[PDB]
Parts: C-alpha cells; structure tokens; sequence
C-alpha cells in the first residue's frame, strides 16, 4: 500500500505519482460527520478554492479523509501551494504547510516485470516497462532479491541499478510486435519514436544483476524513487513479487566442451540413471542491454557411429565453430516422470578451448637411464606454442615422477635405473598466449623404459 | 539548493512534451479560428543583438515573454467552448505554467515587460509559438549562460 | 570541397547560412539574359518588401546563376519567417517562390586553425579547434575523417562522430572559444592527414554538413616497442628506463604523470626531463641508453622518447602507459635449496622483503655440466620454490627470474638472477 509510506513526520502529507496529478490526506483517531471538513488550497496569489473532498474509514488510524486534485490544471510543479485545514465551522486552520509539487513525488514501481537467465550462471536478466513514461527520464531504481527456502532470513540484499556499460536503466525498447531475426541490443538510440507514427513503445529498461548463486529460484522486488536533481521525493512502494527459476552451474554435470581443429567443437556431460539429455550453443559478440526475445540456440549433433562400446555413463556431442566471439553452451535433462531441468556452461572463446590431439610423444636415449624426449612435428601452428605435461613411473609402482618444461618447449629429458623397467604418459594445453586451450585427455601410457 | 531549469533532462523533457502536443493537433476533427484574436510574445531575434544584451535584460525579457504566452493561453481557453480543441489547449497550458515555474525557479522573481506582440488567430500558432520560445531564447539562455546561473 | 556545391540541394532558390548572422540564395539557369531582367525581393513576416542587390556568375558546363548575399544594413533575424520572391522584372512575373526560417537552412564552416599532436598513449590523436564563428559553437554536432598519407588506399578514409564524452569536448572555452576532442585506435608511427566539418544540433539551429576543412598532416609518434623500450622502478620513489641506441643517432627522454583523462590542453605537453646515468663508468659502448628519475604511487606514468640523426632529422617515440603496480623491479630473489636426499631438493627463499617476496610469481630454469638442455618450472603466484630432482652428487647449476604477479601488484619481468652452482 502506497498511503503508508507517504506519512513519515509531518501532520498532513500529499504525494503525486505522475507529477500531473495529486492527492492529500491526514490521519485523526476520533471521527466526525460530514461537512465538518475542507482541506483548502491555493497556488501563490490566487483567491482560495475547496478540494472535493472525500472521508474513508479505517479503525487501524481512526478516520482518514483525502482528496482528490483536478488533474486539469490544479496541479503545478514549481510553483508554492498553500494548504489549510479547518473545521468550516469553528473557522480555525488546524493545520497549515506550503508545498512544491515536485518535492513529494512517489513513483509507482515498475510493472509487466520479466526476467530470465542470463548469459552466465547467476546471471539474472531484468525487462521492465515503466508506468508514467514521461517521467521515467528523472528516477532510480532498487531491487530486492532472495531465495524462496529462506521464509526465516531477514536478508533482501537490497541492491541499486546505475548506468554501466551492462546496465540501462532506461530505454526505447524496440518493437511491441518483434520477430526474433533481430539482432541483439538493438534499440531506436538517438531515433527515439516520435509518438505514434512510429511504433509507441513502452520506454522501459533492462540490465543484468549478477553474482546470484546458480540453479535455484528466486522472488524478486522492484520499486523507483525521483533522483532529486530536479524532481525529488521519496521511495515508492514495491511491485508485487515475481519469480525466476535459474539454471544450474554446469560444472555439476561435468560439462567439458574443446576444438581440435579450430573449427569443430565437441562437448561432453555425465548422465544419471532413467534421465536422458540434450545440448546446445549460441554465439554472441558483445555483452550489451538484452532484447525482450529469449535467446536463440541451435541443437547440438550426436557423436555416436552406434560404436558398440557402451560407454554408458557419459553423452558426446559435436558442433561446427568460428571465430568471431564468445561462444556459450547449454545442456538440459529429462527425467522418467517428464520434468526437465536446465544446466548453463560457463563461456568461453575458442581459442581458451582449443584441445590439440594427444601429442606425438618421441624419445630417445643419450645412454642407458638417461633419455632425451620431443615430439614427432606436425601440427606446427599449435605444436611449436602448447604446455606438455607428462608424468612416469616404475614396473608394478604407483609412484610419480613428474615434468613440465616451458611453453612450446620440447619434451625435455628423463632419467630412470639402466636398463629397469619404466613407463610413462602425456597430456597438454595449448596455454602458449597465441592461445588458450585447457587441458586434452591423456594420451595412452607407454613403456618407454 | 540548485534551480530544478538547470537539469538539461528538463529541457529534453519540456521539448519532447510539446513536440508531442504540436503533432496531436492533427488527430482530432477540425480546427477553426478563434472569433477574437491572441496574443503570443516576441519570439524573433538576431544573433547580433543576442550576444551584446546584458544577461539580466535577457532573463528579465524571457520571463515576460513566457508570462505572456500563458496569459495568451488562457485567453484561448477561456473563448474555446468545450470541446477537444479545448482539452488541447489546456494540456498546452500545462506545459506553459510548467515552463514558467521552471524559469522562475532559476531566474529569479524579476520585472518583467511586454516585447512587440502578434495577434493571431490561428489556434496552431499557439503550439508553434511556444516550441519556437523553447527552441530560441530558452535554449539558447540555458546553454550559452547556464553554467554561470546555476552554481549559486 | 565548396560551400554552394553542398548548398545546392533539392530545391529551386537554393539558400544558406554559414554563422546565422549571414544568408545567401541562388539559382542556376539555364540560358543567360541581359542585366537587370530579374529582382530578388525578401520580407520578413510583417514588413513591407525590399531588394537584395544581385550578382552573377558562370556555371562550369551547366550556364549562369544569379546569387545575392543579404546586406549587411539589415540584420539577420532566425527564428523569424522570411519570404523569397524572385521576379522577371520585364513581365513582373515571380519565376519561384519560397518561404524560409534562417534558423533551418544551415552550412556552418568548418574549424579553422586545425593543430594536431601525438596523444598520450601510443595512437592517440589529440585534436584542438577554434570555433570560426563562435556564439553559435554550442549548438552545432561535428564529424571526423581521416587517413593515411602513403594513400595505401586499402579503405576509403573512416569518419567518426564527435560526441560529447569525458575524453572529447565539442565546445570549451579557452585563454578564442573552441574545443577538443581525443581519438584513439590510430595506426602508430605513420603519419596521418585530418579534416572535419559539422552541421547544426537539429535541436536549436536545423541543417546539414558544411564543407571539409584542409587536411592537416599529423605525424603520431612510433610505438615505442620498436625501439626497445623498457621501463622499471626498483621501489616508489625512483623509475629507470632504457631504449636501445642506433649507430648514427644521438636520443634523450623524458615523462609525465596524470591523474585523470580530461580534455587535453591547447599548449603542448610539459614534460619532465629525466636524467641520464652516469655514462663512462655506465657503459662505454652504451649500446643501450638508460635514464632514471623520481615518481609516486598516485597516477598513471606516460614516458616519451625522441632520437635526432646524424644528418640532423629527429623522429619520436611514445610508449606503453602503466601504473605504478604494474612497473614494479623486484630485485633478483633470495634463491634457497635444501635437498630432501642426494639427487631431490626442495626448493625455498631467504626470507626478506615479505611486503613483496610472499606474493611474487617466481621463474627458473637449470641444467647440468657442460650441458646446454633446460629443465624449467613455473609454480602458483607467492609459492615457495617447490621442488627439483637431479643425479645422486652429480653437478648442476640453476638461475631463476621473477615479476611480482600477485594481484597485489602486476609488475613486469625482473632481470635473471646469477646462475648458481646447486651441485
Ligand atoms: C578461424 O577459424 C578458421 C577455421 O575455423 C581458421 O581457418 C584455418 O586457417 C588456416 C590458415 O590459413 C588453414 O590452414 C591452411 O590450409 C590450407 C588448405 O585450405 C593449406 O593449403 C595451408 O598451407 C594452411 O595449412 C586451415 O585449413 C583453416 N581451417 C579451416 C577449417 O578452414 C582460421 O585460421 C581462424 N582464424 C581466422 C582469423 O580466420
Ligand atoms: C606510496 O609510496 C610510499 C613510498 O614512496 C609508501 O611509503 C611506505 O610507507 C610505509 C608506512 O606507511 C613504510 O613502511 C615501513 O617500512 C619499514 C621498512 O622499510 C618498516 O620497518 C616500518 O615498520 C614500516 O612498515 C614503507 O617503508 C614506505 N615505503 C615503501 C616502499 O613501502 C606509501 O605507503 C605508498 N602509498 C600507500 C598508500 O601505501
Ligand atoms: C475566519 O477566520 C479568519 C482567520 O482568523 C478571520 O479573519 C475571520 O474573521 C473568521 N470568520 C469568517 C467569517 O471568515
Ligand atoms: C532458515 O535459516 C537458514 C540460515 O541459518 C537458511 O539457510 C535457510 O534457508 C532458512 N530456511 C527457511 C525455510 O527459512
Ligand atoms: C507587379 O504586379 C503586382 C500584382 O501581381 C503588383 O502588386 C505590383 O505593384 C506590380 N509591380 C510593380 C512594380 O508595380
Ligand atoms: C585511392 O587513392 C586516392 C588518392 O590518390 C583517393 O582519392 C581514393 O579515394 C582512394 N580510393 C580508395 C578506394 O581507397
Ligand atoms: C586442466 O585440468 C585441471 C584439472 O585436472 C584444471 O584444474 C586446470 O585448471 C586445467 O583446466
Ligand atoms: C616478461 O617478459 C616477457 C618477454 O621476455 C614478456 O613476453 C612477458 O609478457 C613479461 O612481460
């Protein structure tokens, strides 16, 4: 309710939420019949005139009477008003105060509030369309957010929107009849729409709060105040609650995706018992303002030649890449009973998921228990820059030996007993700045020794 | 503390208003000149003067011609039967009393008189003569001396 | 580019304004005439008609035109309707009609004595202007172009908008009112040409684009990687940097601090001399320069170097901004071993310095004797120095290098300690 908030420390209060129309009350316990009454005003040098006013019962302040201003032309911003209250009998002002319009605003939150998940996990989109739009150039915003199990926290995290380069809290926003070939961010800019010759839009705004923990849901609260420069007032009250559920951090699910090639990228996830699941991808090229449109993907294409070999604990998927931007993932599970739920990737560019093949691991003895190691060349352009790593061991032991040279280095040197029995294996990342590539599979161990 | 004029998001706001107002005038029916004529402030000026007049005779003068255009305003509304034409003008005259309130509360209470006035009777010249007001001399006092009224 | 060429438009009685307290109009035709057969009448709205003293000029492969400038007797009023009547004087004939708001019809000229610098950072073109005509300078919006001066012609010259930002200032005033306004993104060391023009905000004053200004040749200075350079400083209070010398040429540096990215000034960049070393015990070849000077810990440090030739030309160059974090010269590390068993060590630090030791990202590398093969490690940011495995009391030597990576800090490369003999 909004007349709660506008009592504050003063015996009688006025606010006005479009700035064009206005309306004043004041609170007494006891209670009174008609006519015994009138809340007058008048703008500086002007002959008093009566508010119609109208009295309303409510036992939990006693008896409240309000009125009503003509939104015609009895409200003005700037301008001084004079406000008397008197019983018109007895004719004696009970109370009195001088008031400027534009200082006791009291914005109505923001409605038809929708939100989503964002780009990453704990990313949470926000699209609002602003009620009185007129005045939406002059207010701030605050947000509420917090989990639906915790009925017991006194924790809204209260937390206020600003323009940043990921945040709008303002503007044109497109089409009230898009189609989803858009790109995305697009917004009319410095086109504003000149009224209804073009499209009359809804003028709201939309940004990304982040940080939230992932794969549960969350209500969410909206409310603006005027940000004083010219305009000031107080907090409007909160929109009613609305809820979004987030999806799930996909390092759950042991989600791995790479490139070997720098134009195909495979993805891999566990699965559980009587679930099945599906993927899919998306690119992008700059973190901007969101559109209203969900985000589009595209399906991922099955790994399996029907191999036979059953490795029946995990699913592999491929698809064609570019490098242009960022690319994001998803992945969804179905259970038995028909519900889905959905697991979000962390982003990455290609080139940080770059798995080159298992290497070509050479080697070659300077004597017996002393041996160089290097790589047979090919794939030179990824070759000559990647991070080897490599680890070895005895016959029948379970203790490590271990190495890791420079950037694009060769394999090195080891050493073992002469003539003892040895074993050894390889993995690496393309972690030489030309790129970024996270770690490949082992490559299978051989006994060098 | 600071004057509410000096917010150029106000400015935007006061021309996109009656920007909006001027292209309204063509949605409803019909539009015929008001029997008696109305007067509207001095709009027209040089640059050559502008930039040699004496600031207060500037502020002193624009007051007076917003003055002016709303004593203007409500003549109209008085004469206009009840009608859309009418509900036009009063929302005009909304954005007038907002526009003088404005100034005011910048330039400062001061005397103002009248310039050289147009009787006109066309109802349209009352929607173009305040855009023509708040593109020119409003504009151009609130951005070639604004920085220097606003501080204190 | 011409003023009446961009004028000409897509109306018959073609008019213009270059400062809203001028105004001319023209019109070509077709086929010359005998003088005084036309008259250019003009009235403001409420006022009687009077004559605008024409004159007449050929068109090149398109005939005559008759064009008049308003006198200077009558002042020039914008927001004030004007209307136009050309007349056949012989028939008393109007041929065309128009009406016309000084305040819509608009060619302002463009910036006139145009001065360009190499920015603050390699690829910043600082631009400064005076306004030709500066009551109206506020209400006008400009754009940029410019390229290369080899004309490559790879691409036609980009043009950019000169919005209002913290960076770029359309209109300022100065000790003569202007502005200025920085671009970035600019291709180093190549010499550039630029132009600019502007057109009425459409707000106050409506129009279109005046005509180009000359081109104005830039010379940004090199990046100064390319020279070699190289800056540190061993604590706050001292910077040193070095830049490689050339044969035939003689070069000194200098720098500067700021603690902010305003507009830039119209008078050149003051910069600070730096001091050389002291050369003859320095180094006798001197194959690498070196200077030093003192700093702080408050600002961002730009350093700018410049070489003259032996047949007497110079050239400059700027380099790479840093803050102070990012520069540190951690000293060469107190490198310690203690092996665990004869052929494995562990691998640690005298303790000193922990305000910078403890986060540090430590590098090594070794070999053994006579050898010239690298066994390397690189552990996590502030770690001990691990461990190393190597042949039961067979002989070996190490050397490691450092830069103060904890996010504490972000310093560069530290020189490489002495190898050392480990066994
Ligand atoms: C972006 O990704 C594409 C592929 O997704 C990369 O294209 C690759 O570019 C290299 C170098 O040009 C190609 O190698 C060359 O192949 C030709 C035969 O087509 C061969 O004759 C050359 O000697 C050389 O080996 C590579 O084939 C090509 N890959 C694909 C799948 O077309 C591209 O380099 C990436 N970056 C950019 C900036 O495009
Ligand atoms: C900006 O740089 C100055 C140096 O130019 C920093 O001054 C540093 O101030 C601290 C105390 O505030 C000094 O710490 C002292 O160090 C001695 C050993 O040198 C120790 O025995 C004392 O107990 C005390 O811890 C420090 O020496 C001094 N210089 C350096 C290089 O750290 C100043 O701190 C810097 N700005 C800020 C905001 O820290
Ligand atoms: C009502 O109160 C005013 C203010 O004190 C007083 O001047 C006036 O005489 C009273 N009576 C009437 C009838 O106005
Ligand atoms: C109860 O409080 C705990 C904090 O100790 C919180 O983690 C939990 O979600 C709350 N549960 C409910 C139902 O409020
Ligand atoms: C030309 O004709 C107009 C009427 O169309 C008339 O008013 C004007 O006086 C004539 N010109 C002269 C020089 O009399
Ligand atoms: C080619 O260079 C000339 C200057 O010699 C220039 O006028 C022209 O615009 C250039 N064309 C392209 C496509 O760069
Ligand atoms: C490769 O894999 C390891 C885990 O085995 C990661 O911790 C590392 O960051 C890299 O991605
Ligand atoms: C230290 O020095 C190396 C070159 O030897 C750089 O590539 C690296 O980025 C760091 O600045």
């Amino acid at each position: 309710d909004v007349f709660l908030l506008a009592l504050g420390t003063e015996p009688l209060n006025c606010f006005s939420q479009t700035f064009e129309d206005l309306t004043c009350f004041w609170d007494e316990e006891e209670a009174a019949p008609s006519g015994t009454y009138q809340l007058l005003y008048a703008y500086r040098g002007e002959k008093p005139r009566a508010c119609p006013l109208y009295s309303q019962s409510v036992p939990t302040f006693g008896t409240r009477y309000v009125c009503q201003f003509p939104a015609q032309d009895e409200v003005r911003l700037f301008f001084p008003l004079h406000l008397w209250v008197k019983n018109v009998s007895l004719n004696q002002t009970l109370i009195q105060r001088v008031l400027f319009v534009d200082s006791v605003g009291l914005p109505a939150p923001p409605r038809v509030i929708k939100a989503r998940g964002g780009s990453q996990p704990g990313e949470l989109q926000i699209h609002w369309e602003a009620p009185a739009p007129e005045i939406s150039d002059f207010l701030r915003h605050e947000l509420r957010y917090g989990p639906t199990d915790s009925s017991n926290a006194t924790a809204p995290s209260v937390i206020q929107l600003l323009s940043t380069e990921t945040c709008c809290p303002t503007l044109w926003m497109p089409n009230p009849v898009p189609v989803l070939d858009q790109p995305p961010c697009v917004h009319p800019t410095a086109s504003q729409p000149h009224g209804p010759a073009p499209f009359l839009t809804v003028k709201g705004g939309s940004c990304l709060v982040s940080g939230l923990q992932a794969g549960k849901s969350y209500w969410l609260q909206l409310r603006s105040q005027p940000d004083g420069v010219s305009l000031r007032g107080s907090w409007g009250p909160w929109s009613f609650p609305v809820t979004v559920d987030l999806p799930g951090d996909a390092v759950t699910i042991g989600l791995q995706c790479f490139t070997l090639d720098l134009k195909m990228v495979t993805c891999q996830w566990q699965q559980q018992d009587r679930t099945s699941s599906q993927g899919f991808f998306r690119h992008s090229r700059t973190r901007c303002c969101p559109t209203d449109r969900d985000p589009t993907w595209e399906k991922c294409e099955e790994e399996e030649p029907r191999p036979g070999s059953q490795p029946a604990l995990v699913s592999r998927c491929h698809f064609k890449s570019r490098n242009d931007s960022v690319i994001h993932i998803l992945v969804e599970v179905t259970t038995a009973q028909g519900a889905v739920h959905s697991y979000l990737g962390s982003p990455f560019w290609i080139h940080q998921a770059v798995l080159l093949p298992t290497p070509s691991l050479h080697w070659r003895e300077v004597s017996s228990g002393r041996l160089e190691l290097e790589w047979q060349h090919q794939s030179s352009w990824a070759a000559q820059e990647t991070c080897y790593q490599l680890r070895y061991t005895g016959e029948g032991r379970e203790d490590w030996k271990v190495l890791e040279p420079s950037l694009g280095a060769r394999g090195g040197t080891l050493e073992l007993r002469p003539r003892a029995r040895y074993s050894l294996q390889l993995r690496a990342r393309l972690n030489g700045p030309t790129y970024q590539g996270p770690w490949s599979a082992w490559s299978p161990p051989a006994r060098v020794s | 503390p600071v004057a509410p004029a000096c917010d150029p998001r106000l400015l935007n706001k006061l021309l996109r208003d009656s920007h909006l107002l001027h292209s309204r005038l063509s949605q409803c029916p019909d539009v015929d000149p008001l029997s008696i004529p109305v007067l509207l402030p001095a709009v027209d000026f040089s640059l050559g003067e502008w930039k040699t007049q004496t600031e207060q005779s500037k502020a002193q003068d624009i007051l007076g011609a917003v003055s002016l255009l709303l004593e203007g305003v409500m003549a109209a509304r008085g004469q206009l039967e009840p009608s859309c034409l009418s509900s036009l003008l009063g929302q005009l005259s909304g954005q007038v009393r907002l526009l003088l309130g404005a100034l005011q509360g910048l330039l400062g209470t001061q005397l103002p008189l009248q310039g050289r006035t147009t009787a006109h009777k066309d109802p349209n010249a009352l929607f173009l003569s305040l855009q023509q007001l708040l593109r020119g001399k409003v504009r151009f006092l609130l951005l070639v001396e604004g920085p220097t009224l606003c501080v204190r």
